[PDB]
């Protein structure tokens, strides 16, 4: 589901609604397992997709758009600085690159095991999001959007824990922050 | 085949490039705050 | 439907051949190191 | 000893010491959906096969003609 | 091939679970009482000689492939008078226990799950007649063979059935060359709402309602030994799925699957007798029949011969069926085997049926 009209996470597009919803993107990626398509023979990319212009909740026929797919060596730096963030080295008792790296913090150790431990205050801390920061700290990256409760972008809510339709629920179960909590029978729900 | 829709496996892109490694169409070029700014919001999931 | 009403759909099937790229972004000739998979709308108005 | 392992619509084999010869994949039919003959080795994966039927009956045949079977569930 | 079968839900339901029916050829509607009569006819557990019993049986599944995939089952019966009688039975399918092994770490806790499905039914048989009986049967139907995944909902499927079957059984009657004595029985089977295999009403699947009508006559000699030859008949009521079309080209597919799938059981059940083309002549198609004889020595030792044919464009399940029975003190053991006569291959093939049975308490007197 796609919006675009409404701002991604991370962005700090000071004037966002007066640009082109057309000149926006939206875009996932992944991993492949099997990484020799020429051994494999791997020949084409097949899908099966609904018409989103002829049912019950159909778009307007002027919102064409384009769908493209990328294969090979994609970036794997999604906040692009150079450095490979993750959470699970995050903490105030962590050490953090020196000069704050223009997304957010990033540890400065190296990464060993990609796990959070279970400890709930740890789990707060750590659990912040691709940028590191905990929802208090992002107005002073985010400048655009301080004044929000998530200047970021990235809050996750349980599809649950969400009101409205369905494709409302879900508007947020990709949020990168709040999405790993250590209890099953918390309110907002991890997904991971 | 190989099956691709898990939802679980796919994550946050980081920006695309549209015609060539020189194109900035997303600013997926620049080194500042602004390669996020054309990104907008997209959600992926399997409703439960 | 679970209201009871009904409604037409219409499914669409797509094939597109690897061999074929419409654009090739930086230096990449082969396809025996294929380690990421993207895909990212765009030019849409509204909520899609 | 012997260890079968699904992750994501990949089968791994894991059997210590001893020497795999054969491998067959069978849904609950009867019907054979993955065979190979030329495995030689003490860890396998089964990369290049993918169904999504759930149950799965993984029969491993040994060098020393010992034949191992494993009940697995394809997530 | 097979055209147009008839889809049902929990087709487990079906399969013969005990391995004296299965030598008979899948059949046990007017054979002679046994303690293994509640999936067939539960009618004659009140015409049965021993107050109680209690049996297991096992019908293993891909034998040669693995082991533990089987469909177990349990019958207890209880007749209190000479013409009532009680019983209840444990029909369980399972591949046993299956381990989630994801991570390849040997010490990594594994959840473990065991597919499987089963029915739980009690009947309770009246004998109105010296040589009739009926029976009421309540069974209830659980289905849990999806593992739970990210995406996939593993919750039970549930559905509940009622069976009422009637059992004929003459005196023994003297002929020229020996003494006969007629067994006749209906059951039918298997009567309840859809099961919703995902929960939703808009997806349900027809429970395998089905009309087992048979006779059956036992040729005695010389007071020890005895020849029982048994025909039964079967018919799924369960209406028919459209094929080529009966109302563009898919659209009339469509609307023809749409009025077949929104049929209530109970319509579906007269529907059963119909929803065709053609006549009575091609309607009887969808009749399987079934013949067995059973020799009985000193009637502790049993050899059992049957044939059962499926159409085929329904199923194509044929196969001819061999048992044996000994009866020791009050252990009765049953094996039997199955030589298949079909195209399609039969999961039961190379497969040696097991039955044990306990029987115990007083005796009543046959009529």
């Amino acid at each position: 589901t796609y919006y675009p009209g409404e701002r991604g996470p991370y962005n700090n597009n000071p004037s966002f609604g007066a640009s082109n919803p057309s000149a926006n993107f939206g875009g996932i990626m992944r991993a492949l397992n099997s990484t020799n398509f020429e051994q494999g023979n791997v020949e084409y990319i097949q899908f099966w997709v609904l018409d989103p212009y002829v049912g019950n909740g159909e778009s307007p026929a002027t919102n064409a758009g384009k769908i493209y797919f990328n294969l090979g060596e994609i970036s794997e730096d999604v906040l692009k600085d150079g450095r490979k963030q993750y959470e699970n080295g995050l903490g105030p008792d962590q050490v953090m690159v020196n000069p704050q790296p223009l997304w957010g913090d990033v540890p400065a150790s190296q990464s060993l095991i990609y796990a959070f431990d279970t400890n709930p205050d740890n789990r707060k801390n750590q659990d912040v999001g691709l940028d590191g920061l905990p929802s208090s700290r992002e107005g002073s990256i985010y400048t655009n959007y301080a004044g929000e409760a998530d200047p970021a972008g990235d809050d996750y809510t349980y599809y649950l824990n969400a009101d409205g339709g369905v494709l409302e629920r879900y508007k947020n179960y990709n949020g990168t922050e709040g999405n790993s909590a250590v209890s099953i029978n918390d309110p907002n729900r991890g997904s991971t | 085949t190989i099956d691709m829709r898990s939802a679980y496996a796919w994550s946050l892109a980081s920006t695309p490039f549209i015609t060539s490694i020189n194109d900035n169409t997303f600013n997926a070029n620049s080194n500042t705050l602004e390669y996020g700014f054309k990104r907008a919001k997209l959600s992926w999931y399997t409703i439960d | 439907l679970p209201n009871g009403g009904t409604t037409n759909a219409r499914w669409i099937q797509f094939k597109i051949p690897v061999s074929q790229p419409q654009n090739t972004i930086g230096n990449i000739t082969d396809f025996r190191s294929i380690r990421f998979m993207r895909m990212f709308m765009t030019g849409f108005n509204s909520q899609m | 000893s012997f260890y079968v392992s699904v992750k994501d619509k990949t089968i791994k084999l894991n059997s210590t010491e001893d020497v795999m010869r054969e491998v067959s994949i069978f849904d609950i039919s009867g019907k054979l959906l993955y065979n190979n003959k030329k495995v030689e080795n003490t860890e396998f994966q089964v990369s290049n096969f993918q169904s999504g039927n759930q149950v799965l009956i993984v029969k491993v045949t040994l060098d020393n003609g010992n034949i191992i079977t494993k009940k697995i569930v394809f997530n | 091939d097979i055209e147009r079968p008839i889809t049902t839900g929990v087709p487990f339901l079906l399969v013969a679970a005990d391995a004296r029916a299965a030598g008979l050829g899948d059949q046990g509607v007017a054979t002679s009482s046994d303690v293994f009569s509640q999936q067939w006819n539960p009618a004659k557990y009140a015409f049965a000689e021993d107050a109680q019993g209690l049996s297991i049986s096992y019908t293993p599944y891909l034998t040669d492939l693995a082991n533990d995939i089987s469909l177990g089952q349990v019958t207890y019966y209880n007749k209190i008078n000479d013409r009532s009688a009680f019983a209840g039975s444990f029909r369980y399918f399972g591949f046993g226990g299956i381990e989630l092994r994801q991570t390849g770490d040997p010490n990594e806790p594994t959840r473990e799950v065991n597919p499987n499905e089963f029915a739980l039914d009690g009947s309770y048989s009246l004998k109105l007649s010296e040589t009739f009986s009926m029976a009421v049967a309540a069974r209830y139907i659980r289905s849990n063979l999806k593992v739970a995944t990210e995406e996939i909902d593993a919750s039970a499927a549930g559905s509940f059935a009622v069976d009422v079957a009637g059992f004929y059984q003459s005196e023994e009657i003297a002929y020229s060359d020996f003494n006969g004595r007629w067994r006749a029985g209906f059951n039918i089977q298997n009567l309840g709402p859809k099961i919703s295999y995902d929960h939703d009403d808009l997806s349900a699947n027809f429970l395998p309602a089905n009309l087992r009508v048979g006779g059956g006559f036992d040729f005695i000699f010389d007071d020890y030994n005895k020849l029982g030859v048994s025909l039964e008949l079967t018919k799924l009521l369960v209406p028919t799925p459209p094929g080529p079309g009966t109302p563009s080209q898919s659209q009339a597919d469509e609307a023809n699957y749409k009025k077949y799938k929104d049929i209530g059981w109970v319509s579906g059940i007269f529907k059963s007798f119909g929803d065709a083309p053609g006549g009575f002549s091609e309607e009887l198609k969808e009749i399987t029949y079934s013949a067995a004889a059973e020799y009985m020595y000193q009637d502790a030792f049993a050899m059992r011969l049957g044939y059962y044919h499926e159409s085929p464009m329904k199923g194509a399940k044929q196969f001819f069926s061999l048992g044996a029975g000994f009866k020791y003190s009050m252990i009765k053991v049953d094996v039997s085997y199955l030589f298949s006569a079909s195209k399609v291959k039969n999961p039961l093939e190379n497969t040696l049926r097991f039955s044990l049975t306990f029987n115990f308490g007083d005796k009543y007197e046959t009529y």
